[PDB]
């Protein structure tokens, strides 16, 4: 029973948001979402399927006559256009749906890293990475501790010096 | 005594394609593609006309048909299957190209050309047209000899177009049955009808025969049309065979805001009903594209604001990170 | 009064380069622009504004007479062709120009980064992150030993031990 | 005892659109559309010609207004709005397809195809060619009985292509002015006129009427035209109401560089005045697109070198980094 | 003869992989390339220009007739449609390739990352970076220490407190 | 005491454009244009049929040129360039649209129309169908009045559409040699055909005249074709100048899976002999296309299963690491 962070794995057990924090200490064990990296990551997410919208719409009329059949020499040629416009568009779609995927998929890892990179350089000397995405820490940190590592409040001097002792022997 | 960072994830997510890779399993996801329409036309806030067996070229001309429509004022303007332009066998010169500035025209204002006639049959009344009794075309004159076998007056009229908007000026060329009945309805001798506008003139003269029975009538009357700017005259000689406007069409969308004035029509083609509860601006032959969706499967031919039309029945948006079970 | 880097902000005051040192010792505060990174990012935006020429520009003759128009039938789809093909090239561009634009925004980012890695590694266990794109040194580093942290030739040797007593009580 | 690495920021930069996110201020920024256009043709260093008054397939057959532009060498060739191809009423046959080979021609050489005539008059004038004197179409003759109502001969006339490019032959049928000026003109009867070639064989007959007057003529001569493959005979037979090639038209950008020979024209059509001394590639109805910008908004049908046209009055490039305004 | 990695350089000599570690200790030099990474690198690469097809190909059937000509008037139009959606099919296929070429340069970037990112994380305080994209151990490493920290079971506990000592005097 | 991590590099890497820079030097590539093709027709597993000499629509109404291929199965259809679809000349009437419903057929089915003759000549033959001794088409009867100069009777022939595929039907009009010859084949006085249709109604008539001689006959014969729906009556009626279908032709893709039925083929215009050892899905003037890559510079024109067309003649892409040469 012991816990890893991102790098590894996914909490399907993190319920209120997407982004968050895994702690364990002398008190026990703790998850919280992260209000505002959640936001970040959900901000730039909707208003995806209105951007698609408002790039690809159009106001067009009747060119042909499905009740009375206008003359099948130039009638050919309209369909034959017609079709092809629609593979172009087709293909556009296709690639610009993969792209805004590409996109989401992406810039999501982007959050989690651009919070973790916070958290290392907030913690300095006082942790260390265990590499699944975890902080070790040297000093006593304790549920007002670590809410304040979180509130990003997190004063690294107030606990270096106890760290360092328990980092080095 | 540690802290983790960590991302939510769920059991079963949805598989999207992306440049990279393909149906790469995530957290959300949302359909693009707009597969099921509503099948009926929704016209609320619009004001729409059902022209139903109507055809629409015969909104200018007036069939029986077209009795209700012929002054019509439209937002959205819907032609329906079995509706036929005409009562008595004929077609329209240039007619797609004709119906195609109906549809996008408003509606339609009509004003007496004030033609005058002399010494003619203008009465003329047809099987084809019944209405109570026997008749013709609301909007036009059918002229004869007011006696059988008498040679038809050559005459001249002239109309000019007095409105700012330019005027729909619709003419008939009438192919009679048989060489006999062209005789008995405008004498004897050569025929010769000609049109002249400033930018207009052509010469017709009628080519009589049987030709296949159809509303009961071996005879056609040809329609031709134009479109007359303001202050020009359109000049009508003919010696006879001929169908005369009794009045000019001026469009909607062309008056000057002085309350006939309805700007910008869309003409649909639906086999669906109407419905003015729900909410369309995209239409297709089976009823309204609605939809939140930016991409439709449902039909290329669709018109109005709409979707784009694509091959693809879906492609599936990503709405959250990529999911990543969690592990043991 | 105290001095940051890009992390949290852009500097009004460096004017002579895109990236640049900010700077404290005994000897006061200096700010140097970079060239060699202001060039790579330059070099990369410039050949834009002619990279789209070169992909989006024809050669192509008159179809359709403005002066005496020809038949209307055929007339409608020369029309309805050009603008259904203007809407084809209308989407393509605004694409090309978000993707340059997204590119140029972001290969940017990457020149700041690429540079502040090399110094964090450059300083070696010299020097430790504030987090705002600093770095603290816990040497005495004075305005020859800045010039070498520059110009990219500090011997962390050289300063090592000083560093190390002055990091650890 | 510090050192901190940082970008440069502005307080007030430009928005520019992204495909995540929409107007993210930056340090700098371009226009990439081009809206406004040079009125003027850019002609440097390049060979024009304004036809002005001249319709451009009046350079073939030679009007009174063509007069300059019989033999005409040019890379870029400007129409003009007013411009009118005949003297005297009449129409090309396949006109739009006859004026687009033209245009790209590089101009035209002349030579005659040697034509001689025994018992007819040839020198027909009119009233519309006036040119001094009452005249004719320069590159061809128009023949006559040599004593009126006299009866038309019925003659042969065969002339191959000799040269390597392919040449352009003109020819004529008159529709007279009544069916006594067809008489009085070509004598009395059947009139058939049949022009063949290894590739091209037709037959045409007057159809003589009143037709509404213009340039004072009731009458219309109607225009006809070939392209002949080098060693082909075109052989001209007509009993009358035949208007002759004189001359056969040679394109130059088919010539074997013997110094004619000035290659490959690009044919714009232009309300603006000329300019040798600004440049262009890129042409249009207003003036010349000359720009460092890759799209325009100006005109969709603009032809040349040209930016791509886009619906889009503006799209704007970013030259720099993402802008952060300075912090406290 | 010192030995560098990929911040600056490729190795010419790693010839039966395409990421791999280059190693000298007590024992000599070492060169073995890394099996996952490059399949990792090798299984994204391949399935290139099979995704190509599936994308861009069509059933079509003939419009024109090359051996008795269709008229002129229309002929004209059908060249012209021709012409103009070859210039839109051409910008495309440039532009799709220049995509997956973006993509094969950068992922290959991102998979020597990933590794070496791997391999920092697992040295925790017992190595330091060179910023040749090498690492400096200071401890003892020898060639069954090596395999360890190539076979991913490098144990940082068993050599942490003779590295600190060889690191701090 | 070290590790260090490194990629592989080759000492001549190729070089390869990215959206952000050109001609970066990469490890490995790989061509996306093809641009060589196969010139064979490349027909291995497929059922195909090469007409040859055959004029594709000469296969309706059989010349004799068109002998073997009356009833052809095939799913690749192959055009040639000096096939000639007949052998009296004529044309068809919407030609270019007729073939494309033949190439896509599947291939076709002929049965008899059932008609039958009383006092008619109807073994008309001619010098341009030779055939061991002169002949007609293989599928049509020519008809004659069986006493030179004798008055031809007022005819009627009614066919019905049995079959649940649409039948194809096709019949002439004969435009005599000279006024004479119409009178020695069809007698006197007016002539008149028309077809009936339950969609298709129209009336033809001889225009008698000498025309230029190809394959020694100044007469021309003209033919018309119709889709006849199931159940369907096409009713001919005339006083002369006809040529009669013999046969009715049946596409062999609307055929019930009754094993004449060969669905969907592809019809090509080829310059190429056939292989039936390699395989093709995509074909051109050429040749056949078969390329792993996934675009072609080679024919913009070609059909099939295709690579798209490009402009460019190479787009190579990346198959390995930006190659970074080792330092000293
Ligand atoms: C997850 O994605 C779904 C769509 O798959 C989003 O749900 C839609 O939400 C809107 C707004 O309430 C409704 O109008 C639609 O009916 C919903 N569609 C479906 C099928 O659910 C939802 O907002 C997204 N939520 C998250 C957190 O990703
Ligand atoms: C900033 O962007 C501008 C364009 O907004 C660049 O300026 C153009 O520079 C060229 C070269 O001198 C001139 O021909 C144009 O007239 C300029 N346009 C405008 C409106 O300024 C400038 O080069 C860019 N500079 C930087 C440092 O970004
Ligand atoms: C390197 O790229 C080449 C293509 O440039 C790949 O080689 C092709 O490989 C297939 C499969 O054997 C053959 O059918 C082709 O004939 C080869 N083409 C050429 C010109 O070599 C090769 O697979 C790639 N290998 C690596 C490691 O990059
Ligand atoms: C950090 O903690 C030390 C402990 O003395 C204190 O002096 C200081 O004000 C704290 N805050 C910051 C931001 O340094
Ligand atoms: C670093 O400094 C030390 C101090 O002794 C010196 O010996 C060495 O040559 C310097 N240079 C490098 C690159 O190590
Ligand atoms: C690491 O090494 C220490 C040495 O005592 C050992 O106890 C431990 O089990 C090792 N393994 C891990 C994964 O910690």
């Amino acid at each position: 029973g012991a816990i890893a962070g991102f790098i590894e794995n996914g909490w399907e057990g993190l319920i209120d948001g997407w982004y968050g924090f895994r702690h364990q200490n002398a008190q026990g064990q703790g998850t919280a979402a992260d209000y505002k990296s959640t936001q970040a990551a959900i901000d730039q997410i909707t208003g995806k399927l209105n951007r698609l919208i408002e790039k690809t719409n159009k106001q067009f009329e009747l060119i042909d006559n499905e009740f009375t059949e206008v003359e099948q020499q130039i009638g050919n040629v309209i369909n034959w256009t017609r079709d092809s416009l629609t593979e172009i568009w087709s293909y556009n779609a296709e690639l610009l749906v993969a792209m805004e995927n590409q996109h989401t998929i992406d810039l999501a890892d982007s959050e989690m890293n651009k919070l973790y990179e916070r958290v290392r350089r907030q913690l300095r000397e006082n942790a260390e990475e265990d590499g699944t995405g975890c902080f070790e820490i040297f000093h006593r940190c304790d549920d007002q501790c670590m809410e304040s590592i979180r509130n990003n409040t997190y004063n690294h001097t107030e606990y270096r010096q106890e760290a360092l002792q328990n980092r080095i022997m | 005594d540690k802290i983790c960072l960590g991302h939510h994830a769920v059991a079963n997510g949805t598989k999207v394609n992306t440049l990279t890779e393909r149906g790469v399993e995530v957290v959300n996801a949302t359909e693009t593609v707009e597969i099921t329409g509503i099948d009926k036309v929704c016209t609320k806030g619009k004001k729409a006309v059902d022209l139903g067996s109507c055809g629409i070229l015969g909104t200018i001309i007036g069939p029986p048909q077209c009795d209700l429509h012929l002054e019509f004022k439209a937002d959205l303007i819907i032609e329906r299957r079995n509706s036929s332009d005409i009562c008595y066998p004929g077609r329209f010169t240039n007619e797609e190209a004709l119906r195609q500035i109906i549809r996008e025209s408003g509606g339609i204002d009509k004003e007496s050309m004030g033609f005058r006639y002399s010494g003619i049959r203008t009465d003329g009344a047809t099987s084809a047209c019944k209405r109570t009794v026997s008749s013709f075309y609301s909007e036009m004159k059918w002229l004869s000899s007011s006696m059988n076998n008498q040679v038809f007056p050559q005459l001249n009229q002239t109309y000019r177009n007095t409105r700012k908007e330019p005027a729909l000026i619709v003419w008939g060329v009438h192919h009679s049955s048989s060489l006999d009945e062209q005789n008995k309805l405008y004498g004897t001798g050569n025929k010769l009808i000609t049109v002249g506008s400033s930018k207009y003139q052509q010469s017709f003269s009628p080519s009589p025969g049987a030709r296949p029975k159809v509303n009961g009538q071996a005879g056609r009357i040809d329609f031709h049309w134009m479109l007359l700017d303001p202050g020009d005259t359109v000049t009508f000689t003919f010696n006879g065979a001929f169908i005369a406007p009794d009045r000019a069409t001026f469009l909607r969308s062309n008056a000057p805001s002085g309350i006939e004035y309805n700007g910008k029509s869309l003409g649909i083609q639906s086999d669906a009903q109407i419905d003015e509860s729900c909410e369309g601006e995209c239409f297709y032959s089976g009823g309204t594209i609605n939809s939140p969706l930016p991409f439709q499967n449902i039909d290329s031919r669709a018109v109005g604001k709409c979707p784009r039309y694509v091959k693809q029945s879906s492609l599936p948006l990503a709405l959250g990170m990529k999911n990543v079970p969690e592990k043991i």
